[PDB]
């Protein structure tokens, strides 16, 4: 078996307020949002993961 | 005349040729909240209202000036991801609802869009 990518219909981070967080680093930010999974947030292209309890 | 519609195909057909057109919404997204867009046109033939809304929104907030096309299809062919087919008419157009142009690039006939910035002023 192989992986098959799941498709979403559209991307929905704004309401102007943004509902989810973007990477603080030099290459990217401020456009690039951080996923927020249950637990932690990870931004996708850098892999910064910002672990919260 | 040098009207909006055939200075508009000229200056996104400029900016495709030096690499300057973002094409989308994920792309005209991170354009817009980079800083980095001089104009944003989106079109009318869109169903999905967060969609106009969130493009009102976004450019509302750096105030960019903005133009319609009425037509999805059209759109696609202008900004070009397109097949040529031997012909002026081509098969195959993927809509494009927004675009931002993330550089003119050569700044030939660039000034109809102030002129139509100061026609909306007005
Ligand atoms: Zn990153």
């Amino acid at each position: 078996h192989k992986r098959k990518k799941v498709k979403l219909a559209v991307l929905k981070y704004y309401k102007i307020s943004r509902l989810r967080r973007e990477c603080p680093s030099d290459e990217c930010g401020a456009g690039v949002f951080m996923a927020s999974h249950f637990d932690r947030h990870y931004c996708g292209k850098c892999c910064l993961t910002y672990c919260f309890n | 005349v040098m009207d909006v519609n055939t200075a508009l195909q000229e200056v996104l057909k400029t900016a495709l040729i030096h690499d300057g057109l973002a094409r989308g919404i994920r792309e005209a997204a991170k354009a817009l909240d980079k800083r980095q867009a001089h104009l944003c046109v989106l079109a009318s033939n869109c169903d999905e209202p967060m969609y106009v809304k969130l493009v009102e929104a976004l450019c509302a907030e750096h105030q960019i000036n903005l133009i319609k096309v009425d037509d999805n299809k059209k759109l696609g062919e202008w900004v070009g991801l397109c097949k040529i087919d031997r012909e002026g008419k081509p098969r195959k157009v993927v809509g494009c609802s927004c675009v931002v142009v993330k550089d003119y690039g050569k700044e030939s006939q660039a000034k109809d869009v102030i002129e139509e910035y100061f026609k909306c002023k007005k």
